[PDB]
This record gives structure tokens, C-alpha cells and sequence, in this order.
């Protein structure tokens, strides 16, 4: 697009490839990844944007690297990176992306980026996957980052497979078979407008705290996110709906390498008003987790 | 017990929102009670003629909270009075943070302002206006504000302005000509410095004294209420005036500051609940008192950060919370020169809370592609056409006000380029577009004439321009551009569904051509920024038939050639800008077109 | 009015258990409170800043049962005081025996150390920890205890340690990371000998000032135990520190004393209160797990009936007010039933250090692997005495001190063999019936001996030996923590498979409860075995579980990879077997599928 500005051979270019493309083979599918904050990547030609279907959301995987990678200690100060994400996930058509260019380089493995001993590691690094499964948008995960590899990939040799046998890493590679599973089967996760996700509570800026709901006409998926060790007791998440609600993830779940701890279902609302909602879920909040909950029928 | 223990206990709290209830002077017949916050004073005493100006004479109790208070018999309306705050050895006489009322005794306000004790009974006769305003939903109603600086809009003598009521009939007689909606009244909060033009404030309470009493100025908004136009307040609580008798250290120690590079150490603590309480409840103050109908925060983003500061967000939040909660349709408006998200949001959604931001990107831009030859706009037709990427980020006001006819900057005419017609017809057409655009509007003063001069506040308005041609035309144009957007609501939604492209490709020629829309309706916008004249220039629309030519900038009444369609314009069915049919026009020199389906 | 009537008698009584509410500095708004027991004083006077140090303006008033006490108005927190007591023609100055904070007036405390009023004001948030925290019971749960001494753990900076706050997360996450249950502190009392390790005590009611505040010690215990980690103090019962200005001839005469020279006085009702009220002070007021008493030995034997009647009546009155508390005793000279209660003649301690197994395991294994075979009943002979008392199987700092050397050390051989052995005695040490206590630094197998004034040598956590040690320890843990076929100690729990391989010095046994079995394989010799047959009371398919020589561990990666099938033809009396291949100097560990 810019030369150092404008090159309009390229944009008319890169216009013309998209349209004689989706012209040709409508089902086709054209990502681009650009740099700067450009707009109308993902909007069409003819409202004068580049035609592409998807743009990378780097400006989403910065900001959540840039977060986690800092100490629980310290995610208090940092809170509004990781909350203020959603205003500009909206922007554009958006794969939230973590790449084999975010892994190399002195850079670190997506596991050596995350804070803490193994243990909190591999709690973290399932945690990420937790919010960006949850977080609106399509996903990208680059290989040997679902399993959570030390290190940086090198393309003169193959993945560390090996960790595949050592507990902390088999556990990940569920976690994220797990989320994908969820995200193939809910229609909730699958639109990605600013209809698709409510807010449910951010200011819990102290505890590290944020619950938000991704919902399609009734279907809603509720998560609500820990990012910090220690787990939280009594914890209250206002609900739209009133019931009986089930778990149907948790990140700290045995199979993935966590403590175990949880709800255990059968969450009934309490008709008790909380975050401006009329109803709440009274929850224990395991540490470095993320809960996915539904409503039951 | 001047003071409720629920008071006390709201001090504390920061929740008194109602504060000025109690605190600074209120007057009662046989004498006036004295309330100031000084937590870190080990004295306070009340000094006025009413005691020969002497210090122990009325020594105020301390309270609750570093809440001070104390009677005087005596003491009456219109009588000067002073706060003498001893902290240890030092002792210092301060003014009234909460005074309703000042004035100079010297006669000029750089030497000495004075707190004066004031009575606020005033009578209004503005109950229709008020049991009608909107706000929130003028979302979807046409806001065309009127910006102004009261002393330098209009002169009764050179170097003497119009008092609040004096100025009443004027303004409002010309804002209804003009059919602006709104005034934004450049703030009028009590300031030493007249260069300030305000900004620099000392008696949040008080009305300046300069235009009148408080109650002139609350007259003066009654007047234009029963004459159906708005009134906003520009407000200022970013930082305050480095007065040392005004808010800077005023218990003896770091009181209203922290204990911002623009204004460093003028910066309000909004740590403090005490400050809070001083900042919201004259935010209250204002819209219960003057009934004012919004309020503009400028330099949002030097609050925001020093690296974000939080104090400020959560006070920004509350602020907008507790307006919309005691007054439900009252306006907040916020410039923020940040691209800092969801300004315009609800708190709820982590929004600041604000109704409408300063679209201050499309001003650049829009400013920057115009002071552009049309020879040269050809290689900068991006920053024309991109302004709509961005114009729906938030509830926008599209903005032209007094920051940018200051300090060389130079008049909105000085911009534009060329000879005298091109200025002129370029302004028309800059308008034109800026009321086409997404967004509501918002003009200073005399850029309806497209005035020669910088805005010059030691001065009045250069109104004799009015009488040549150029310039009467632009204010004829802005004054039919006004009635236009009133008339159709094709242009209150400035949402992304409101605006579709016609075309906007044509870089060579300089052209745009777009569609404002709501339901039925549809106004079509054609618009030529280059001084030639363009002949068969096809335009696709949705609708065929017979379309109307509602408005064009070249027509001879407003200075311009006179090209025209003039109506009678029937859509011919073939696939234009891939649309079902289109329209063959005439482009006129430098020029906006604007076109409906005939009904 | 300060002291009530059933206050007197149940300190008369040695009863008063509660005595920290009483005794010590009392701090309210507008003064502080002061109470002593100076039995055998003429005189009692409280001095301070608050008062000029002036011997005379407040004099503690005598009352019963030769306590004394008296209000200061103007004594605020933090406010240093100090007792002058008057004997006779003499007077002396001396510390609170009860002060809940102290600090050194110079900054070095060999020099000083002074009482200092102190508020105990907390508010935690450990309810969860606590109303599932599991004492007795705990003898069928896994107890995997990682011992630790705050200063010598980590450094901020050199020769700097780790704030009670700032200690918090970084020791969370490792236990946390590598699977222990517990962690047990070596004492955090007040001390003035940084040297001593915490075991010569001035202050047994305030925690060492060296990392922070009596609130920083709460904010760690609530820490670690909302992670769900468990915290166990060292308590020194057995003896005071010889301080001068302490618990030294302190009334005048001897009191904590008896009437060498610093064994506390149990005949004394006075001092049963102390150290039993102490017990209770660190269970209530810090929300502690477990108590630790060392060298119970020294106190059984001089039969020092006073000193067992002690013992007894302090776990007995430990587990009245806190049923699900921990109490451990290190005894030497084999003394019955110390894990006993006492209604079966027992000192009522829930646990018991197996010093005995210790022992074992280290001669053994100091010796060179071709040895081996001569001594194969020292290995084998540990589950003759493995049941007599709830054991700990403990790796202590005792042990890798004063020329002991270090685990790493005590092993034979080249580094790779010694980091197989190590791995060979934690695997055994798992395998083996009872709890596990692994002291600091053993769990990366450190090169040196502990040196306590300086920080573990973390560094040699990025040589592939001391990382895989590391991840061995976490696995077993983790297989501890999830299997209970080791969560039961008892004579059931274990069964013998075979002890007659001493050529090869080979063993194998089971670890069983109800229908779960594991079965360890253990080679004790760097030559590998192939075609080795094991019998199996179950058939089927079985699964290699953990095998010490895996890579991850730094082993040389020989196992039994393919799920193992078994054989149905008679070996070592059982039905069924599987033939093996045994890695050098590794444990093996099968679950049937």
C-alpha cells in the first residue's frame, strides 16, 4: 500500500485481485495481514475497501501478549489492555492470530512468552486459547503451538512431539481439541458482529476478572475468566436467563493438567440482581482458568 | 446544625452531588451562612465589612470531613467576602471555590476578584421548552450548533460587549434566521484573564461577571428556550486557574491538586473524594440552576493520561453517570484528541458515558484536502473519500469551531484557495459537504460569513462583510443548508445505514457522489471540487423517475455562476455506478448538488 | 480489672491456654496494656519512648500468681518497650516473653532485638482451605511436604532474601508446579543468631523480623493456602535461646529455667501455659497447619515424666481446639508409639520422622553399585520397621549440612549415574510405604550442601541432569497425588513381589488399596536387564507408568515402551509375569490398563 505514500497500482491491484477472484470462485476465501491500521481490509470494493474476506487481528494479538505475558502480580495495572481489546475487534472481518512469526526470531515460544513455573505456564497458555476461542473472530493457531513446544520453531528440524508424552503439554493439546469442539458445535461462537458478544463484567480490574457472553439468537455461552492463581470463592456473574446452568468447559478440568476445581454444574441463576442483571450465578473460579458455561435445556 | 450529618457523611462519601445546597454562602434575611471544605486548615474565618474585615471576629466551626461553617449576621447580598485559612505559622485569605458570584473591586479582574454574596431566586418562563428537550434521542433529530464567545460576537461601542440580557434578542433573533439548533456558549464560568476566553477558571459557581448577574445569564437562557433554541455550556474540568488566591493550595497544602504537562499542578485530584464532589455537583449545578441543556468537556484526552489515568476515567464515568441520571435528557458532548474508543459509549459498555464527540479527525482531514488546490486535490482524493471509514466510530458532531480561526491558523475564507469567487464558492461547498457528511454540525461565529479575520476576542465580529456579495451569499447558504437538514430526516441518522456511496472513484474530475438515507427517504449529494464545470456527468440512483434539484451552491443568489439542473431532472434506466438507473447533470463550478425523487 | 479472677486461676492452674490474649502488649487507641509474669519480682516496670525511659512512671501493679500488669497511656503500635524487672538490690532490663513483633535497634540483631507493640489485626480469606483442611485423616491422603527455609530459598538480591509478601507467589508456584502438599518452615520465631537456622528462640510469639511484618506472615499463610498449599511451622519446644535480656533467669531467679540451664521447666505451671498457649498462638493467630517438634528425644530422656506428661497434654490440647491440625515429632532413640495417641500409653503426635529409613537409604546407596549385593538387607530390611508408627520419610537439612554433603554428593559414581541413583532413592522414597519430606534444593539435586547465607543454586537448573531430577520429582507427585494406592501406609498397602535378586540388586514389590495395584521394579546397578520376569498377581495388559531412565528425566531412554503384556506362566509364586527390560540404575512403576 505505501512506498516509504499512497501506491494506487497497488491498491488498484490488490482491488482487482480480490474482485476477478470472488468473481471466478465465489467460495473462495482471501486473508491479508497488514501493519498498519488501514481501513476496509475485510469490506468490499465497491464500498471502497481492499476486498479481502478476513484480515489478521494483530492489533488483538499484541495487546493479549502483550498482557499475559506480564506477571499476575501485575495484570492489575494492565487490565484495560486486555478489556479494551473489543473496541476494535469489530472494525474489521477478524482471525484472531498467533503466528509462526510471533515465534521465532528471540521472540519465544507462545509457552516461553507465559508467565510463571510449568505448571502456570501450561495454565496460562490454556487460559489464551480459553479467551481467544472466546474472544470474537476466526482462529488461527500457528503448529506445535497446541501442544505449547519450548521452543522457538526452527524449520531445519520437526516439532518437539516428544512433550506430547510429558503430562503439562498432553493436556493443552485436549484443551484446545476441547475449545475447537465447543466451537464447531455452537452457533454462539460463530458470528463475530458486536450482536454476537455482551458484556457481562470488566472492573473487577483488582481480582483480574472478566465475564462476557457470546450469544446468537437465544443460544448464549457464558465465560468467565481468572487470570490470576489464586482461585476465587463465591464469586457472583449476573445472567440474562434464570435456570438451571451447566459447565461445559473448564480449563482447569484434570484432563487438561489443572487442579481440578470447579462448579460441578447443575448452577441454578439466584434470582438475585447483580451486574445490572436480574439474575446471578454464585461461582468458584479456579486458578489461571476459564469457565464456558451454558444454560440447560 | 447547618450542616445534616447525611451531609457529612455524603462529604465523605463523594456523593454529594447536590453540594452547593450547603456549601460556600448562602443568604438568609438577617445574615448568610459560610460553608468551605479546608480539611488541612487549622482555622477558617469569614472577613468582610460585616466585621471590619477582622479575623476573629466570625471564626467558622469545623465539622465533619474538613467541612467548616459558621453565621454572620449582617452579611448580605451583593456585600464582598473573604476566607482566611490559617494552616500552622503561615495564615492566607483565599476566595470562595463555591461562590455564585464576583466581581473586581479594584474594577479590573486581573488585579482583584471578589466573591460576593449572592441570592439565586430567579422566576422561569422556559417550562414548555424543558418538559420537551431531547438529547439522547437527538441522536436521531437535527443538532446544528451555533458556537459563540459572547463578548466578541456583538459590540454596543468598540471595546464594550452586550450584557446577558442585552445580548438575548440579538442572538436568538439571529439564530433562528441562521435555524442553528443549539448555541455552545465558549465558557462563561468566572475567569481573570478575558484572553483566556475562559479556560482558565476560578469561580466554577459564579457566571463572569463581565455580561451581568447570574440572573441575567439565567434570563438570557429562559429568553432563548421560549424562543426554541439550546444551550450549551463549554466546561472545564481538566485543570484550573493558576490564581493564587482561587483553588492552588487552598488549605495551606495540596488540596484541589494532586498531592498534566499542559497544566501541570493545575490538574484536579480525582482521587479525592472531596474534589469529586467540587467537580460533579457543579456539572449538576449548571443544568439545575441554569437550566442549561449540555455541556461540552474539551481536552479529554489530557485527562486521560499523564499511562492512562484511571482517576480521571472513573470520575469521567461517573460524571456522565450521574448527569443522564439527574437530568435524563441533558447532553454531554467531548472532545478528545486521542483515538481513545468509545467516548460516545455507555459507561455499562466501558464507555466514558459521553453522548457526541468532536469529530476532530474529519475536521482535519476535510480542512487539509481543502486548502488544497482543486489542480492538486486530484493526488489527495483518499483523504476526501476516507473520512467514512471513521465517521461512525462514535455519535459524532462534525466540528468547526474557534481552535481552528486562531494563532495563524487563519479564517475558514483565508483556507480556502484561489480568487475571491473560489474562496467563496469553495466555503459554500466545504459546508455543504460538512452538512452532507455523517454527523451533526457545529459553526463559530462568523464563519456563516465566511469572515476575512482570525477571530479576534479583543474585538467584535467583522460584521460589515454582511453587506458585500460573497459573503452574504455563504450566510444565505448555510441558512438554506440549515433548513434543509430540520426539513428532512434523511439526514438525522447519522448512522452507517443512513449513508450509501454513489461514487467515489472519479479522482481525476474530483468528484463524489453519495446517499442520505432514512426509509422512504433519499437526498443524493453530488459534489465538484474542481473549478470546471462537468456536462453529462452520469450519477446511478436507486429510484427511477422524476428527481428535484433541492439545493445548488452555484446558484446567483449565493454568489455563485449559476449552473444548474434546476429541477425536473428525470432518471434515465441504465446501469450507472452499478445502479438500476441514472441521472445525467451538470456539475457546477466548485459546487455541492443536492437532489431528491420528486413526490 | 485487666485480668479477670479465672484468669489468675487458670494461670495458677496451668490451664490458661489462652494466655496470649492476656499476657504481653495489648495495644488500644489511646495506650497500650502491659502484662508479665515475674513471679519471683520485687518490682515490674514498662519503659519506652512513650515515657522517657523513665524507671518510674509506669509501674506494673501486682496480682496473683505472680503476674503483673498496667496501662500506658500514649504507648502506640510500634512503639519499642522494655521491662525493667527488680530483684532484690538488682534490677535488669528484659524483653517481652509474649512480644507478638521484634526488631533490632541497630538493624543487626546479634545486638539487639527489642519488643515492639504491635497490632494482630487481619482479615483473610483461607475459609475454603480450612474448613477442608484435613489433619488426622490425612493418614489416607497423599502428604508430600518440600522443607524450606525462607532466607536460603531465593534472594531479591544477593544476600537479600525474599519478603514474607514477595516470597508468596514464587513459592505458590513452584510447590504448586512440582506437586507437594505441604511445606514445613524451619522456625520463624524470633531469633537472634540468623546462624542458628531459627532454632535458638528469643520470641516464640513473633515471627522473625528478617522478612517483614506479623501481617506479612498471615498474608503468605492465606496465600499459599488459597492455592491450596499447606504450611507447617518447626516449633522449638525443647529449648529457649541463651539470650540475656530473654527468657535467661528472667523473674530474677530461674523461672523458664529449672529450678543446660535452657530446657524449659514443665514442672513450672507457668511455663506449660507458655509453650501450650504458643502451640495454639500459631494454629489460631496464623491459621498453621501442622507443628514440628524436634529432638523430642532430648526431652523424653534426661525419664523426664514432667517433660512426657508435656508432650502429651500439648498434642491433647492441640487437637481439642484444632481437630484437623498436624503434629510431627522427630525422635532418635526409637521411643514406642510416638505417633501414638495417648489413650494407647502414646505422645499423641500424628506423625513421626522415619529417621530409621533415612539412615538406610543413604548407607545404601553411598555405596558403590557393584557393593550393592552385600548389603542388599539393608534395602530390602526397611519394611520390617516401616509400620511401627505413621511415618515421614524425610530428606532434611540436617542431613545435607556439616560435611553430609549433598544428596547429589552422597551418590556414587559419574554425574549421569549420580542423578540415576538420585532419581532411583526418589522413585524408592515414593514407592515406599509412609509420607515424603524432601528438604530445599534435593529436588534439582544440588551440587553443595545447604549454605544458609546464601540463595539454592537455581543456576544449575539449565544442566539437563538437575532440570530432568526436577521433572522427576513433579511426575512422582503427581502420580502421588492421583493414585491412592500410596495414599495408605499400612502393612495392607504394601505387598512384597521379590527380594532374592542380591547378585543383581534388584527389587520388586506392590503398592495396593482395594482393587488399584502398582508394582515398582527397582535396578540398583548400572547394567541393564533384558528378558527380566516379574510376577504379577493380575493378567493382561500392563502399562509403564513412569520409568526413571526416560529422557525427559535425563535418562538413556531404555523402557518398556509397547503396552507390556503379561504372561500366563508361574514366576516369584504368582500366576502371571512380565518379562521386563530394566533400565541402569531406575525404577520402573506398571498399572494394570
Amino acid at each position: 500500500l505505501y512506498r516509504d505514500r499512497e501506491n494506487l497500482e497497488a491498491i488498484d491491484f490488490i482491488k482487482k485481485f480480490n474482485e476477478t477472484v470472488y468473481l471466478h470462485f465465489p467460495e473462495a476465501i482471501t486473508i491479508a495481514e497488514e501493519s498498519t491500521a488501514w481501513p476496509g481490509v475485510s469490506a468490499p470494493t465497491y464500498n471502497n475497501g481492499l476486498g479481502f474476506l478476513y484480515k489478521w487481528n494483530m492489533g488483538w494479538m499484541h495487546d493479549t501478549l502483550d498482557y499475559m505475558r506480564r506477571d499476575p502480580v501485575h495484570r492489575k495495572y494492565h487490565h484495560d489492555t486486555l478489556t479494551f481489546s473489543l473496541w476494535y475487534a469489530f472494525s474489521e472481518h477478524y482471525i484472531l492470530p498467533l503466528s509462526h512469526d510471533e515465534v521465532v526470531h528471540g521472540k519465544g515460544s507462545l509457552w516461553t512468552k507465559m508467565p510463571g513455573d510449568d505448571w502456570q505456564k501450561a495454565a496460562n497458555l490454556r487460559l489464551l486459547y480459553g479467551h481467544m476461542w472466546g474472544h470474537p473472530g476466526k482462529k488461527l493457531l500457528f503448529m506445535g503451538g497446541e501442544f505449547g513446544q519450548h521452543h522457538e520453531w526452527n524449520h531445519d528440524t520437526q516439532l518437539e512431539w516428544h512433550l506430547l508424552d510429558q503430562p503439562y503439554h498432553r493436556g493443552i493439546q485436549a484443551w484446545v481439541r476441547d475449545l475447537n469442539h465447543l466451537y464447531r458445535t455452537h452457533p454462539a461462537l460463530w458470528h463475530d458482529g458486536p450482536e454476537g458478544f455482551e458484556w457481562i463484567d470488566f472492573n473487577d480490574r483488582d481480582q483480574s476478572v472478566i465475564c462476557y457472553l457470546r450469544k446468537h439468537t437465544d443460544r448464549l455461552l457464558l465465560f468467565v475468566l481468572n487470570f490470576t492463581p489464586v482461585p476465587r470463592e463465591h464469586y457472583r456473574v449476573g445472567v440474562p436467563i434464570g435456570g438451571p446452568w451447566r459447565e461445559v468447559l473448564n480449563s482447569d478440568a484434570v484432563a487438561y493438567g489443572g487442579s481440578g476445581m470447579g462448579n460441578f454444574g447443575r448452577v441454578e441463576a439466584v434470582p438475585e440482581s447483580w451486574h445490572g442483571r436480574p439474575f446471578h450465578l454464585e461461582l468458584t473460579l479456579p486458578p489461571l482458568a476459564i469457565l464456558i458455561l451454558e444454560p440447560e435445556s | 446544625s447547618w450542616l445534616t450529618e447525611e451531609d457529612i457523611r455524603r462529604w465523605e462519601s463523594g456523593t454529594f452531588y447536590d453540594s452547593y445546597r450547603k456549601l460556600g454562602a448562602h443568604p438568609d434575611e438577617e445574615g448568610t451562612w459560610f460553608c468551605v471544605w479546608a480539611p488541612h486548615a487549622d482555622a477558617v474565618s469569614v472577613l468582610g465589612a460585616f466585621n471590619n474585615w477582622d479575623p476573629e471576629a466570625h471564626q467558622l466551626e469545623r465539622y465533619g470531613a474538613g467541612l467548616w461553617a459558621g453565621y454572620v449576621p449582617g452579611a448580605l447580598p451583593g456585600h464582598a467576602y473573604k476566607y482566611r485559612i490559617r494552616h500552622g505559622f503561615y495564615q492566607a485569605d483565599k476566595t470562595d471555590p463555591y461562590a455564585f458570584a464576583m466581581e473586581p473591586p479594584t474594577g479590573s479582574p486581573i488585579e482583584g476578584l471578589a466573591s460576593i454574596i449572592t441570592r439565586l431566586d430567579y422566576t422561569w418562563h422556559d417550562d414548555a421548552w424543558m418538559q420537551r428537550r431531547k438529547g439522547p434521542a437527538s441522536l436521531y433529530e437535527p443538532v446544528s450548533i451555533y458556537e459563540v464567545h459572547l463578548g466578541s460576537w456583538r459590540h454596543k461601542q468598540p471595546g464594550v460587549s452586550f450584557s446577558y440580557r442585552e445580548i438575548a434578542e440579538p442572538l436568538a433573533d439571529y439564530v433562528q434566521d441562521l435555524g442553528f439548533t443549539h448555541v455552545e456558549l465558549l465558557p462563561i464560568m468566572e475567569h481573570p484573564y478575558y484572553g483566556s476566553w475562559g479556560y482558565q477558571v476560578v469561580g466554577y459557581y459564579a457566571p463572569t461577571f463581565r455580561y451581568g448577574t447570574p440572573q441575567d445569564l439565567m434570563y438570557l437562557i429562559d429568553y432563548l428556550h421560549q424562543r426554541g433554541i439550546g444551550v450549551i455550556l463549554d466546561w472545564v474540568p481538566s485543570h484550573f486557574a493558576a490564581d493564587p488566591q482561587g483553588l492552588v493550595y487552598f488549605d495551606g497544602t495540596t488540596l484541589f491538586e494532586y498531592d498534566h504537562p499542559d497544566w501541570g499542578t493545575y490538574v484536579f485530584d480525582y482521587n479525592k473524594p472531596g474534589v469529586r464532589n467540587f467537580l460533579i455537583s457543579n456539572a449538576l449545578f449548571w443544568l439545575d440552576y441554569y437550566h442549561v441543556d449540555g455541556l461540552r468537556v474539551d481536552a479529554v484526552a489530557s485527562m486521560l493520561y499523564r499511562r492512562e489515568n484511571l482517576e480521571a476515567i472513573d470520575f469521567i464515568k461517573k460524571f456522565n453517570e450521574t448527569v443522564y441520571l439527574h437530568f435524563p435528557e441533558a447532553i454531554t458532548i467531548a472532545e478528545e484528541s486521542t483515538a481513545w474508543p468509545g467516548v460516545s459509549a455507555p459507561t455499562y459498555n466501558n464507555g466514558l458515558g459521553f453522548l457526541y464527540k468532536w469529530n476532530m479527525g474529519w475536521m482535519h482531514d476535510t480542512l487539509d484536502y481543502m486548502r488544497r488546490d482543486p489542480v492538486h486535490r486530484k493526488y489527495h482524493h483518499d483523504t476526501l473519500t476516507f473520512s467514512l471509514w471513521y465517521a461512525f466510530s462514535e455519535h459524532y458532531i462534525l466540528p468547526l469551531s474557534h481552535d481552528e480561526v486562531v494563532h495563524g491558523k487563519g479564517s475558514l475564507w483565508t483556507k480556502m484557495p484561489g480568487d475571491d469567487w473560489q474562496k467563496a464558492a469553495n466555503l459554500r461547498l466545504l459546508y455543504g459537504h460538512m452538512w452532507g457528511h455523517p454527523g451533526k454540525k457545529l459553526l463559530f461565529m462568523g464563519g456563516e460569513f465566511g469572515q476575512h479575520h482570525e477571530w479576534n476576542h479583543d474585538t467584535q465580529l467583522e460584521w460589515h462583510l454582511l453587506d458585500q456579495p460573497y459573503h452574504r451569499g455563504i450566510q444565505a447558504w448555510v441558512r438554506d443548508l440549515n433548513h434543509l437538514y430540520r426539513t428532512h430526516p434523511a439526514l438525522w441518522h447519522d448512522g452507517p445505514e443512513g449513508f450509501e456511496w454513489i461514487d467515489f472513484n472519479d479522482r481525476d474530475q474530483s468528484v463524489i457522489c453519495y446517499l442520505r438515507k432514512h426509509t422512504d427517504r433519499l437526498l443524493l449529494f453530488v459534489l465538484n471540487f474542481t473549478p470546471v464545470p462537468r456536462e453529462h456527468y452520469r450519477v446511478g440512483v436507486p429510484i427511477g423517475g422524476p428527481w428535484r434539484e433541492v439545493l445548488n451552491s452555484d446558484a446567483v443568489a449565493y454568489g455563485g455562476s449559476g449552473m444548474g439542473n434546476f429541477g425536473r431532472v428525470e432518471a434515465v434506466p441504465e446501469s450507472w455506478h452499478g445502479r438500476p438507473f441514472h441521472l445525467e447533470l451538470t456539475l457546477p463550478p466548485l459546487a455541492i448538488l443536492i437532489l431528491e425523487p420528486e413526490s
